[PDB]
This record gives structure tokens, C-alpha cells and sequence, in this order.
């Protein structure tokens, strides 16, 4: 970190990284694919 | 900006562990509480046009020679900023009573506050002394734990102030 | 750092005018919830470890890459870093959920953890699942707990989700 | 069509009464809805396309439908389909901002249901092309706007069936 | 009203609101609780404003109301006053609408022919409808007498 | 703008302006100043901006900027901001016109077919639009960033 | 020792803070909350007998082989010591719900507990088995908001040994 | 830290003992006084500024000797280092208050002051009297205030002299 | 339900209720709450019900879980709890209504037809079901316990 | 035919659900209403005559309708037409004591459009009967019943119309 080539030292970095909002992905539907996932009542039956 | 919740949470991700009881207990003050707050700020909501007006005058008549010519309680410029100004502390008193703690008080009024002041010659005096009689009438528009709550963040502008 | 309370002051303020009773309503009304909140961030701390646990368990389970060399959670160290992960993220939900906002969520965890993982060759579509497996479980713990009082929480158990799919969004 | 404000119009000046103080309170609860309509409209026209996709996605391809013999086979039926679709998810938004069903009745559904009758176009599985698109908007709206929006996508499905 | 001007080009053109059609509706919306205000104040005074319309009539046109006179009479007279109250009464419903719709399939579409068969000097109930903005006018504030003015003066274009 | 879309009705149903058309002129004029500093703050910031969708839109899609992608490369990358950069600007043209007549003549009429040609993705051109939004939007208070929004959703509705 | 009062207090002065209704709101909480620990504290504390030697027979039931010869539950003076170790447990439970916070378990049980147990052979399986019984008989000497502190605490150390 | 509760906790862990009954009805007691005792360290915060300079006013009213030069309120700086500790001292016994216990006072505030002082050579029968000044204002305030339901706040106001009596002896 | 009852008879005679009808709406209504408790515990522990209901039943026939057994096998075993979990569930709807419309509608009309078919045991159904009974009514007092049981009975009837 | 109570089992039944909290909360809102309800059809049953009676002499005789060219012109047609009314008007009780307008489509609305325009009954006028009807029931019921048994009497109107 020095500043011997101009002398001044470079403009600060992190103003525009430390600026970014938040990214806007809404609405948003989950998958559930993947592999076939089970679905029916006996789900609980077998376990019991 | 400085609340229970806010304050709790932050303390939680400091430790880095999890919202246990201590922290549950704490939290549950401020929603018990919230009935009595939010009653004083629908008191001092509907009331602020008055309240303004009220705390206004009284800077002026308890400071005569401010309304003089030559003066800042002179002319329909700071006569207008200072209404203004009393209005955000009546605002941020009641944000500050909803929000459970003094963080609105602190972010938007008191950080800064003497800076501001001394630069634009701003006496805290005043504003005291329109934090006073506020408080004589909150008086009779609130009784019990919301008048405590009135006074409570009222008391804490003009600490700030002094 | 922002809660449900506070977020409402700060749209106020740039309006610069007070409560809209429209807003205030909103907020007697989380008050009115609190009790169920306070259960349900109890849910989950006093499952947490199971929480991380089980969801991890199943994590490996299903991708069995990750535990053998070359690997993203292979050898000790990567795999207390994987666990690790899990549990600050589910923390940060806890936090969430506390506040009814997602921001301290958003603000410390995050802010920035999809370009760390890309950086570190972390595969962030596992993360992603791991964060789904956890809010599996989570809501479980918060819909079946110890003589809670019976009610319905279905409103927080929403809230909670979508912490875990602002997350899970965020990194995969 | 009509909407909330002119419904009300028209139901007094048939009466010729000047509008009095139920009318009033009627129009208010119409205003003060009024900025959510809007910012709900926004996202669906601008996620019109997304919307479409996760509620076919969901409720009518990788079915017999879209298979020989199915009514959403070809790629002429599958695109009549889903410009259908389209038509569905942008009028609900004009009913929803209208606050009034009454453009649902006069430009959508009258007729629709023996024209579906006519081609063979299933109802059955075209109501829940509908009430996927529903759950799809009522996630991306919020709060603010997800029972309203939803009501007149539901006025859409029992209006065919 | 507003809505309904703004959707049924929308429609019409096959499309979702512009940003200026969405921006209207919102600003019409803000000047809700006004405008129902204004309608409020002038439904409140209809009897007072009728009355002060129908004498700065008949001041300015003694005639429609003399032998050969299509307002002739107490009875032309009184029919002549309710036309009047019709008026008024499609005035408040247009403020509060935000546009015309209503005001126009009610009383303004057709209007000529009725008023020709009747043989009503149309000219003249421009006049008081002027009337009626004088009077209108004067029980409201400076902002709201301007947005009212609007609508009382569509009516007077109308007929013409 | 407002002005044109309300006259061009006007002039075409052989009308005056109706109330509607006017109160719409006027609500639109006394925002002149604030839609003018929404224009000069994203103007003040367009490199910025430009950038800062870039780089979400590169992120979410790096294949456009992959082998068989229509910005693989770094002049086909340059273009391809500087698309972005062209679509800012006409986003600044709207919000001081308050509709989207100069926006659509000057950018989303042709658009299709002009795409197609290149061969560009489409609707990861509507990624970078909403990349855009989100940066312009950080750099606005939260009534002059729902205001600018609705033109950045218009852009993204368009190409669809 | 971690209290809500401690905790608030602490927060105050490390700002340089007198308290402020933020914190005596939280405070509030604590006060509010110490019927429902305070009768947990009770039923714990009379009971204690009962539920360490429930708890600890029920680490020898789930983990037979301990109770023979060579083994760590063999002999008066491992299930001496045992007994011993679930009643600390108990007792610091007991301290915690009356202190309003986590402290009195942080300080004496959780601080130190791994190294501990890892060089004296204690598998925290037992502990947690031993807590996960005292939890199942508390389901029936409380209930309502005792029992939710009771649980809370009771978890608390469990995710400790966890 | 400890606050009343913790200071029982420590000694029954002492004794290897769950809580006695009697110390259990004791911290009953502790909150069933709790929201006099909230108010009491209301009126102290809520009064800081002026329990401070009314104190101050007073203290160099007697001994006019330290507004002197060669005194040890002069000049600014110095006088502003006294009225600063007069602030840190109520600060630290409001927190005591609050806790029903000394021990915050005696640890953070009182233990090793006396020798400051003298190293410094700061006059501490001066800076006892201004803690004498400020007891007798911050236990004036409590008793009227505005609207508040009347009854017995009396038993609240000794345990906070003693708490500005130890600071006083502590430091003479 | 009890509405629809007296209802459909009184219809059927074309004619208003009798004050009988009208009465048992009444005591019907009265039991509201009361009723929605009943369901409300039954629904709530409906997983416990099954599992014992299911132990209850293959102590007394350990054959049907055996090798020529309708349910003989862990997933022909999975079924046959999935169908003690159907008649619970219609059992609380029957309790909430008052009568047996729905549960009949749903679950009896048709079941010899059906269980003959998939050549399961309709008697050992009918054992499930008391065995249900039996727990069900171990988690209500008794005065709903009885209450409840009605409709259990019912199910063991109408399986015969 | 279905019931406000039977509405609720069948829209749970078809998803296979048991009745859940939304359930439970909609059957309460029933229930509570019940007692009300059932004062309200004791009130019409015991004055069905009279509010015929009275329904008719506002909105339908002493009129063209009557006269020789009207449709309830002939004792023949006089009594059909009243008799008709009591239908609508015992209807209208049942679907206010269910709290489900589900019988009025059944057993009163089906078909029934077409076959006045078949016999030349005139719709309008019909209409008007009805809703002088609840004109006079929402007099007799008092304030507990007038909004409940006035919506299925708007039911009936608009099912005409
Ligand atoms: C968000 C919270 C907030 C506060 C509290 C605030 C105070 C504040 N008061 C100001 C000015 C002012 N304040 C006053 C105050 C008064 N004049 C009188 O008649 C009375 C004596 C008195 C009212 C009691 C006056 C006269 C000015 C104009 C000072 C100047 O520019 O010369 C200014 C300078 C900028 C401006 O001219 O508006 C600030 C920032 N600003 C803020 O943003
Ligand atoms: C120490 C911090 C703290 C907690 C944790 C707390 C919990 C708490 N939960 C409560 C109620 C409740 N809590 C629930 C929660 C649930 N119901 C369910 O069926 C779900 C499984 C679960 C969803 C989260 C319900 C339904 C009620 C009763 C309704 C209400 O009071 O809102 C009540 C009111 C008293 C009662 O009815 O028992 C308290 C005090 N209070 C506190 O001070
Ligand atoms: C006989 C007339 C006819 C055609 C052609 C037809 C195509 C067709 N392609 C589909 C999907 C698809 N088709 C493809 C094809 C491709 N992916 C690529 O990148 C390549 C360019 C291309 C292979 C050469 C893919 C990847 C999907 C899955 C897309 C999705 O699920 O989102 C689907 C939806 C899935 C389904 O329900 O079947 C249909 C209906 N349907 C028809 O009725
Ligand atoms: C203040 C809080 C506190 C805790 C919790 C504590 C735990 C603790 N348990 C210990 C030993 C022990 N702990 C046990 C525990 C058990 N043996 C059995 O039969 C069961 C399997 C099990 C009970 C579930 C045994 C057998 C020893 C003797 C270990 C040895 O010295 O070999 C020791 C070593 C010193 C000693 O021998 O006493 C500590 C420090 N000490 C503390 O000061
Ligand atoms: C833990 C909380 C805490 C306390 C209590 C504290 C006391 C304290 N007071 C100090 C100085 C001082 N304190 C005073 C106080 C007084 N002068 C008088 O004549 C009066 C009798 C009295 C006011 C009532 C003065 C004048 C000094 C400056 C002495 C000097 O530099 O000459 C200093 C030296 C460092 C400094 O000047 O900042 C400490 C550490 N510091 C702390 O951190
Ligand atoms: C925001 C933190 C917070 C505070 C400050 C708080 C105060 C508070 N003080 C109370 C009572 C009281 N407070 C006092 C105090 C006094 N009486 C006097 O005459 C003296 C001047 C003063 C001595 C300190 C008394 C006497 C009562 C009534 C008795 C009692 O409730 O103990 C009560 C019970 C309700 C009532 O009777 O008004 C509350 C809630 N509660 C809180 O949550
Ligand atoms: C051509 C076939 C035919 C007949 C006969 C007929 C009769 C008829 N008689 C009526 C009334 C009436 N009719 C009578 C008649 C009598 N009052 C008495 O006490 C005497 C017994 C009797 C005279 C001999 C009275 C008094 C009314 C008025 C009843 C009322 O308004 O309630 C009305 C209702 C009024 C109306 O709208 O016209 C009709 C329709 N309508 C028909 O279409």
C-alpha cells in the first residue's frame, strides 16, 4: 500500500463497493427440482 | 437508531450466540410498554398544531426583546423557522414514544445539536424554555404511565440540550 | 439498525410529517402479536443446535461431494467452517425475527456473502440448500413446541420463511 | 365499464340524489386504498411475463395438455394459451385498480364460457391457470395489496365456472 | 373519472397504465378528501345557490320570463329552477369524478335536441349556469372555487 | 409529454381541453422543479449507475459474457453498457416529460426487431434495466425514487 | 454475572450514559417477568430431590452398560458425584430464573465446560440426557409462563452441550 | 457486575444451597417495590443537568477559594474536569440504584478515587461536600412530580443516600 | 348439517319451519363452541388417535397384517392408517355440523363397493374406527367424550 | 344445497383438510349470528301473508299490470303472480337461515330467466316486487335482522336481472 508512484496515494476504493443497495430479485418462486420430492398423506402414516 | 429491539439484537450479534431470555425478558418491557407510549404520541399527534404555537409564544414571552427589530424573533422568517423547529422536536418525541427509546431523538436531534446551534446562533435556552411549557401542558392532556412517557423523552431534550 | 418500528419513523420522516394512523394500527397490531414472536424466536434458540445439526445431516445426505476430497466441506476445518456458516445465518434470522425487519439480516450477513463464497469456491447453490433445510426444520420447531399456549402462527411462520428465502435468494 | 366512484355515481343519479353521506363514505374507502392499487399495478405489468411462466409452470405444461391430443399441443394452441393468459392477468389488474368487477363482466367473460365450450378448450384446467397466476401476484404484491388484487382474479374463475 | 378515462385508453391500445396515466391517478387521489369537500360545502347550499342563479337570470333576460318566453309563468319558472338544481347536482358529481363522464351521458349529450324541441333559449341556461358559478363561488376558498370553476364552466362550453 | 398525450385526444375528438386534461397539466407542472432535480441527480451519477448495473447484470448472467454469449468479450461488453448508458439517459427524458412518448419513438419501438438481428438476449437486456433501477434508486429520496421507478419498470415492461 | 439489569446498565456506562427510558423500559421487563420465573424457582427448588434422582437414573436406563463393573456409573462415588453434577445443574437453573438472565449458568457451568469434561471423560450425552428428562416431569409440576422459563433455561444448557 | 439478585445468587452458591425462603420473599419485595424504584431513577436521569449545576453553583458559593487561581476548579479545563466527575459520580449511583446494589459504584467509580485525587491533588473534602450537594437535589426531585398516583414512595429514598454517602466516605 | 336437515324437509312439504325445527337450531347453535372445542382437541392430537387406534387394531387381528391380509406389508400398512386418518378427520366435520350429511357424502355411500373392490375387510374397518373411539375419548371430558363418541358409533354403524 | 357450515366442510373436503383456524373463525361467525336468524324467519313465516299483501299494493296493482293487456290480468294470472311471490319470499328465508344463497340458484334462479321471457312475465316488475318485499321484512325484523335478510332478497333481484 504505497503511494511512490504519483506520490498523492490513489482514490479510495471502497466508495463505490461500500455504496451498493441491496439486490432486487422479488416475486421469487422456490423449486422443488432437484429430484422427485414426496407428496402424499401416508408421509406421516408410514413413519408412524 | 437507538431502540429496545435495535439494542438487544445488536448486543445478541456482538456475542454472536442467540436471543436467549435474558434478551426475551428485556423485549417484552418494550411491548408492555407500548400501549402507554403510543397513547402519548396519539395525544401529542393530534394536539402538535397547539402545542407548536403554545411552546412559540412562550419563547417569545419569556424572551420580550426577541420579537424586537434587528432580532431573530423578528420577521415571518424566524418566527416560521422556529414553529418549524419546536415541530421536529414534537415529532421526534413522539417517533421516539412509538419506537421504544431515544434512537430518533438521538440520530435526527442530539448528534450534532450544539455544532448546528453555536454556527447559526441558536440559543438552547429557547428551545428549553419551549420544552418546558410543553410540558406544563402535556400536563393535562395525559395522566399516569403515559404522562410519565411524555416526560420522560421530554426531559431528555432538554438534558440534551444543557 | 433498523425494527419494524423504526422503518415506519424513518418513511415518516421523509414525508416530514407525523404518524399516519394508517401506521400506527400496523404497529398496534405487532404489539398485539408479540407474545407468539417472542415463542417463536424461542423456537428457534432453544433448537438451534439441533436446527444446524439436523439440517446438516441432511445436507450431506444429499450431496455426498462435499465430504469427499475435493470437496467444499472436506477436511475438518472445511466442514466447522460450513457449520459455522450455517449457524450464523441462522442467527441473523433469529435477529429478523425478533425485530420484524429483514435488515440486520441484509446489512451484516448478507451484504456481500454471495461474491466471498464465489471468491472462496464455495458452491452457493449448497449453501442455498442448506439454508432451505434449516428453514424446514425451523418452522417446525416454531409450529410444535412445549405447552405453548394453542393459537394460530402461521403470520410468523411466513415472516420467518421469507427471512430464509431473502437469504437463500441472496447466495445461491 | 365502471369503477368504484362512477358505480356510486350512477346508482344516485338514477335516484337523481346529490351525493350524500353513505355516498361520501363510499368514495373515501375507495381513495384511501388508492396509492396500493397503483405500486400493485406496477409490479404485475412489470413481472407480467415471470407471472405467466410460474403459474403455466405450475398448473398446465409437462401434462397431457401439452401432449398430442392435449388442447395446449401445437405451438399455434400454446401460444393462443398463453396469450389468453396475458389478457386474463392484465384485465384483473385494470378490475383491481378500477376497484369494480364490471370490465371483468363486459370484456372478458361474456360469452367466454360457451366459446371455450365451442373450441373444446378445457375450463377446468384454464381456472387454475387462473388461481396460479393469483398466487404468484399475491406473493409479489404484499400485504398491502394481496386480498384485493386476488379478489377479481377469483371473480375471473367463478365467472367460467 | 379519472380511472376510467385513464384504463379505457390503456385498454383500448391493448396495454397496462403509462407512468403519466399512474401519476394522475395518484395526484387525483391526493385531492380526495378536497375534492369531496367541495362537493360537501356546494350540496350543503343547492337551495341558496338556485335561488341567487335564477335571479341573476331573470335580471339579464327579463324576456325568458315575459309573454313570448319559454320560462313564462311560476310553473315554467319553477321547472326552470330544477333544470337549474339538475345542473348543480351533475357539477359536485363531476368534482368528485375528476372529469366529465358522468356529467356528460347525463345532461349534456342530447341536450341540444331536447332543448330545441322544448324550444329552450339554450344560450340562456349558459347564463345560469354563470350564474351559479357567481354564487358557488363565493361560499368556497380562493384554491377550491378555482378547482369547481373548471366543471361549472365545462357545462357552459357545452352547451354551445 | 403530459401536454402532447392530453392535446393529441383533444385535437382528434375536435375538443377543447376537459377539466380531467387540465387539472392533469396542472399537478404535472407544479412537479416541474422536483422531476428536474430527479434528472439532474442520475445525470450527476450516470457513469456510476451504468456501472454498478454492469456489474449485478454480469453477476446474474455470466454467460451473455461467456463463449456463445452476445457480450462475450470486452468491445462487445462495451457496447453493451453503452446500450445501458442510452437507456438511462431516455429513462431522464421521461421523468421530465411525465409519460413515455420520447422514451418509445427514440427506444422501444423497433426494439424487437432490432435485437433480434444482434441477436441480443432481450430479456437480459430487462436485467440490466432493473440493475439500473436499483443504483439510481439508492441515489434518491424515497418520493423521487418511487417516481423514477415507474419509468424504469416501463423500459423493463417494454422489452417483453 | 448477565441480568436484563446488569446488561442495560452495562450498555449505559460504556457510552457514558446516564439510563435512559430504553433501558429502564427494559428494565421493566425483568421486573415484569420475575412472578412467572419466581414460581418456576419453587417448584424447582422443592422438587430438586426428586428430579436429580429421576434424571439420573434415567442416564443409567438410556445408557445401561455405564452401571457396570470398569465402567463410569459403577461404584458409590461416580453416582455420587453424578447426582451431585445434575443438582448443580438444577440449582444454577434455579439461580438463573430468579436472576433474570443466563449469568449464573454462563459463569459456574457453561465457561469451562468442554475442557472439563474432555479431560475427565464426561460425555455431555449423559448431561443432556439428564436435562432432556427434567424436562419431560417439569410438563407437569408447571405450566403458562413458569413452565416457558423452566423450558428455556432447562434448553439453554442443552445447546451448551451441544 | 452484581445487582441485588446476583448478590443473593453468590452467597447461596456459598453455601452449595438453592435460594432460602427467606432470601426468596426479600427479592419478592425488591419487585414489588420495582416501579417506585424506576421512577426514583427517573428522577435522577431525568434531572441530571440540573443536579449537577444546582450542586456546582453551591459548591463554589462556599469555598470560593477554588474558583481562585491556584485553586482546583480553575481555570476552564479544570473547572470542566470537576463538573465532569460530578457527572460521572451521579451516573454511577443512579446505575446503583437501578441495580439495588453498591457494587457497580464501589468498582468502576469509587475504588482507587481517593488516591487519584490526592496524586492530583484535588481537594477531596471539596469534592465530598459537591457528592453531600448533589444527594440533597437528586433526593428532592423524586418526591413531587407530575400526576403520579398518590401514595408511599418514602421506603425508596434512604438506600440512595447511602449509595452517595459511600461515594462521600469513600473519597473525604 | 342441522340447517340443511330441517331445512331439505321443510322445502320437500313446502313450508316454513316448525317450531320443532326452529328449536333444535336453536339448542344446535347453543352447542357451538362447545362443539368446535370438541374438534379442536380431536384435530389436535389426530396423529396420537391414529397410532393407537392402529396398535388397538393389530393386536385383534394380527392375521390382516399378515401374509394373506389385506394389510399385510409396511406399505399396505402406510394406507390403512392414511384411512384411519380420512374417518377422523370426517368425524370432527360430523361433530361441527350436528348430523352426518358430509361424512356420508364423503365416506359411507359407496365404501362396500370400494373396500370390496380392494377386497379389504370392512368389519376390521369397523374395528379401527371403535378403536379410535377409545383414545379419542380419553382426551375429552366426559360430557364431550359422549358427544363426540355418537359420531364414532355412527361410522362403526354405517360399515355393516 | 348448501349451508354457510356445510360451505366450509365441502371447500375443506375437497382439499382434504381438516378444519383449520381460518375454518373454525369463519363457522363462529356463523353460529354467533344463529339466534338472530332464527327470530328474523318467525316474524316473516307469522306475516308472509300481510308483507304480500303489502309488497303488491306498492310495487304491482293498481296499474296497467292488472288491467286487460297486463300480465296479471285474470284472476288466473293474479294468483300465480302472488303465488309466485310467497316462493320468492319463503326462499329468501330459507337462504338467510342457512346464511348461503346456494338454494336460490338451485331452486329458484335456475331456468327461471328464460321461462318468464317464454311466457312474457315481465322481469322488471318482478324485480320490484321483490325488492318491495324487503322493503316490508326490513321494517318488521328490526335492527338485529334487517341487513341479513335484505342481501338474499338482493340476490334474488339481481339473479332476474
Ligand atoms: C431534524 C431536526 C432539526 C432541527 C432541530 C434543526 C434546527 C435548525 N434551525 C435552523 C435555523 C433557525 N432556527 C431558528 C429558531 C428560532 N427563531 C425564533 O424566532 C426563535 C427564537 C427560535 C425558535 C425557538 C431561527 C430564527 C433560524 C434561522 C437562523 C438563520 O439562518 O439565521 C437551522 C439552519 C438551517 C435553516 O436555516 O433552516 C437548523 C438546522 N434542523 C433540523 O434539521
Ligand atoms: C421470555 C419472553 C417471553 C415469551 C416467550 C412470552 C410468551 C407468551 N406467549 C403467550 C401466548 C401465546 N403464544 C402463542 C404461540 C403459539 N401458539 C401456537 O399454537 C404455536 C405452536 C405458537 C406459535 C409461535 C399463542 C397461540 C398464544 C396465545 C395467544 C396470544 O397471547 O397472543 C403469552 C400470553 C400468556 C399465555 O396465553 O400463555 C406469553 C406471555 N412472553 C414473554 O415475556
Ligand atoms: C410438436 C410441436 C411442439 C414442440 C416443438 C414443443 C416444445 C416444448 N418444449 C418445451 C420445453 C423445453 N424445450 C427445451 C429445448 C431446448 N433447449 C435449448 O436450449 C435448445 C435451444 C433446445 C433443444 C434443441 C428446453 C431446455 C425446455 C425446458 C424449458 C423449461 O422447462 O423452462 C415444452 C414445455 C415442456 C412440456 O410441457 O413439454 C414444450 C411444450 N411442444 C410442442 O407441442
Ligand atoms: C459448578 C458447576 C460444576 C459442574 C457441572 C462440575 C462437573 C464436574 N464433574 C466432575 C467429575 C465427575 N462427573 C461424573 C459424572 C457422572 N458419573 C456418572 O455416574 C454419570 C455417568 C455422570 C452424571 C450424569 C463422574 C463419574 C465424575 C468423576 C470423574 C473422575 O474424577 O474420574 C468434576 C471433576 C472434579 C471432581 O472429581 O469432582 C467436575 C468439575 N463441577 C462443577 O464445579
Ligand atoms: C471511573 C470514573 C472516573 C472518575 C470518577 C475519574 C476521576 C478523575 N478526575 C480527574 C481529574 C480532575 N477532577 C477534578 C475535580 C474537582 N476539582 C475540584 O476542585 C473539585 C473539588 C472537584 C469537582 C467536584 C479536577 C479539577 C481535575 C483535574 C486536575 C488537574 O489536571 O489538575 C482525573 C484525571 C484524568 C483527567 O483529568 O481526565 C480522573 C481519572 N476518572 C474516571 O474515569
Ligand atoms: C419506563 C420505566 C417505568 C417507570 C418509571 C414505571 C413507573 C410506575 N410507577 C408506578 C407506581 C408508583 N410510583 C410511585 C413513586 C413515587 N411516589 C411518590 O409519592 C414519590 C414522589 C415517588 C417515589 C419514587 C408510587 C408511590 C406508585 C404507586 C405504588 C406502586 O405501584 O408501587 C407504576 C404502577 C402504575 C401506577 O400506579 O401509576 C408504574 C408503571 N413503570 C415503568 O415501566
Ligand atoms: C275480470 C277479472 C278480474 C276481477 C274481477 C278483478 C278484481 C280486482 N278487484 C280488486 C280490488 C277490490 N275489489 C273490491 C270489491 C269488493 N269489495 C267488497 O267488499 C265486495 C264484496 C266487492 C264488490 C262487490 C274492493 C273493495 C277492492 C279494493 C281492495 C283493496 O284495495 O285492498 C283488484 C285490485 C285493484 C286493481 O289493481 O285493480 C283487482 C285486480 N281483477 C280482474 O282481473
Amino acid at each position: 500500500d504505497t503511494d511512490r508512484g504519483i506520490g498523492a496515494q490513489p482514490a479510495a476504493k471502497l466508495t463505490f463497493p461500500l455504496s451498493r443497495p441491496l439486490g432486487v430479485t422479488s416475486a421469487y418462486f422456490p423449486s422443488s427440482q432437484g429430484g422427485a420430492a414426496t407428496s402424499d398423506g401416508l408421509e406421516m402414516f408410514t413413519r408412524m | 437508531m437507538k431502540t429496545v429491539i435495535t439494542e438487544v439484537i445488536a448486543s445478541a450479534d456482538s456475542q454472536g450466540r442467540f436471543l436467549n431470555n435474558t434478551e426475551l425478558q428485556a423485549a417484552n418491557g418494550r411491548f408492555q410498554r407500548a400501549t402507554a407510549s403510543m397513547e402519548a404520541a396519539r395525544a401529542l399527534t393530534s394536539n402538535a398544531d397547539s402545542l407548536v404555537k403554545g411552546a412559540v409564544q412562550e419563547v417569545y414571552n419569556k424572551f420580550p426583546y426577541l420579537t424586537q427589530p434587528g432580532q431573530m424573533g423578528y420577521g415571518d422568517t424566524n418566527q416560521a423557522k422556529c414553529a418549524r423547529d419546536i415541530s421536529h422536536y414534537l415529532r421526534f418525541i413522539t417517533y421516539s414514544l412509538v419506537a421504544g427509546g431515544t434512537g430518533p431523538l438521538d440520530d435526527y436531534i442530539v448528534a450534532g445539536l450544539r455544532e448546528v446551534n453555536r454556527t447559526f446562533n441558536l440559543s438552547p435556552s429557547w428551545y428549553i424554555e419551549a420544552l418546558k411549557h410543553i410540558k406544563g401542558k402535556v400536563g393535562s392532556q395525559l395522566s399516569g404511565q403515559p404522562l410519565t412517557e411524555a416526560n420522560a423523552y421530554i426531559d431528555y431534550c432538554i438534558n440534551a440540550l444543557s | 439498525m433498523q425494527d419494524a418500528f423504526t422503518k415506519a419513523i424513518v418513511a415518516a420522516d421523509l414525508r416530514g410529517s407525523f404518524l399516519s394512523e394508517q401506521e400506527l394500527n400496523q404497529l398496534t397490531n405487532l404489539v398485539k402479536e408479540s407474545n407468539k414472536r417472542l415463542d417463536a424466536v424461542n423456537a428457534i434458540t432453544g433448537n438451534a443446535a439441533e436446527i444446524i445439526s439436523d439440517a446438516a445431516h441432511k445436507l450431506f445426505a444429499e450431496q455426498t461431494d462435499l465430504i469427499r476430497p475435493g470437496g467444499n466441506a472436506y477436511p475438518n476445518r472445511r466442514m466447522a467452517a460450513c457449520l459455522r456458516d450455517m449457524e450464523i445465518i441462522l442467527r441473523y434470522v433469529s435477529y429478523a425475527l425478533l425485530a420484524g425487519d429483514a435488515s440486520v439480516l441484509e446489512d451484516r450477513c448478507l451484504n456481500g456473502l454471495k461474491e466471498t463464497y464465489v471468491a472462496l469456491g464455495t458452491p452457493t447453490r449448497s449453501v442455498a440448500r442448506a439454508v432451505q433445510l434449516m428453514k424446514e426444520t425451523a418452522i417446525g420447531y416454531v409450529n410444535s413446541p412445549s405447552g405453548v399456549t394453542r393459537g394460530d402462527c402461521s403470520a410468523l411462520v411466513n415472516e420467518a420463511a421469507t427471512y430464509f428465502d431473502k437469504a437463500a435468494a441472496s447466495i445461491a | 365499464m365502471q369503477d368504484a366512484i362512477t358505480a356510486v355515481i350512477n346508482n344516485y343519479d338514477v335516484q337523481g340524489k346529490y351525493l350524500d353521506g353513505a355516498a361520501l363514505d363510499k368514495l373515501k374507502a375507495y381513495f384511501t386504498t388508492g396509492a396500493v392499487r397503483v405500486r400493485a399495478a406496477a409490479v404485475i405489468s412489470s413481472n407480467a411475463t415471470t407471472i405467466i411462466k410460474e403459474a403455466a409452470a405450475k398448473a398446465l405444461i409437462y401434462s397431457d395438455l401439452t401432449r398430442p391430443g392435449g388442447n395446449m399441443y401445437t405451438t399455434r394452441r400454446y401460444a393462443a394459451c398463453i396469450r389468453d393468459m396475458d389478457y386474463f392477468l392484465r384485465y384483473a389488474t385494470y378490475a383491481m385498480l378500477a376497484g369494480d368487477p364490471s370490465i371483468l363482466d363486459e370484456r372478458v367473460l361474456n360469452g367466454l364460457k360457451e366459446t371455450y365450450n365451442s373450441l373444446g378448450v378445457p375450463i377446468a384446467a384454464t381456472v387454475g391457470g387462473i388461481q396460479a397466476m393469483k398466487e404468484v401476484v399475491g406473493g409479489l404484491v404484499g400485504p398491502d395489496a394481496a386480498k384485493e388484487a386476488s379478489i377479481y382474479f377469483d371473480y375471473l374463475s367463478s365467472g367460467l365456472s | 373519472s379519472v380511472l376510467t378515462k385513464a384504463i379505457v385508453n390503456a385498454d383500448a391500445e391493448a396495454r397496462y397504465l403509462s407512468p403519466g396515466e399512474l401519476d394522475r391517478i395518484k395526484s387525483f387521489v391526493a385531492s380526495g378528501e378536497r375534492r369531496l369537500r367541495i362537493a360537501q360545502t356546494l350540496t350543503e347550499a343547492r337551495e341558496r345557490i338556485v335561488k341567487q342563479a335564477g335571479d341573476q337570470l331573470f335580471q339579464i333576460r327579463p324576456d325568458v320570463v315575459s309573454p313570448g318566453g319559454n320560462a313564462y309563468g311560476e310553473k315554467m319558472t319553477a321547472l326552470c329552477l330544477r333544470d337549474l338544481d339538475y345542473y348543480l347536482r351533475l357539477v359536485t358529481y363531476g368534482i368528485v369524478a375528476g372529469d366529465v363522464t358522468p356529467i356528460e351521458e347525463i345532461g349534456i349529450i342530447g341536450v341540444k335536441e331536447m332543448y330545441n324541441s322544448l324550444q329552450t333559449p339554450i344560450p340562456a341556461v349558459a347564463e345560469g349556469v354563470r350564474a351559479m358559478k357567481n354564487v358557488a363561488t363565493s361560499l368556497l376558498s380562493g384554491d377550491d372555487a378555482a378547482e369547481a370553476g373548471f366543471y361549472f364552466d365545462y357545462l357552459v362550453g357545452a352547451m354551445q
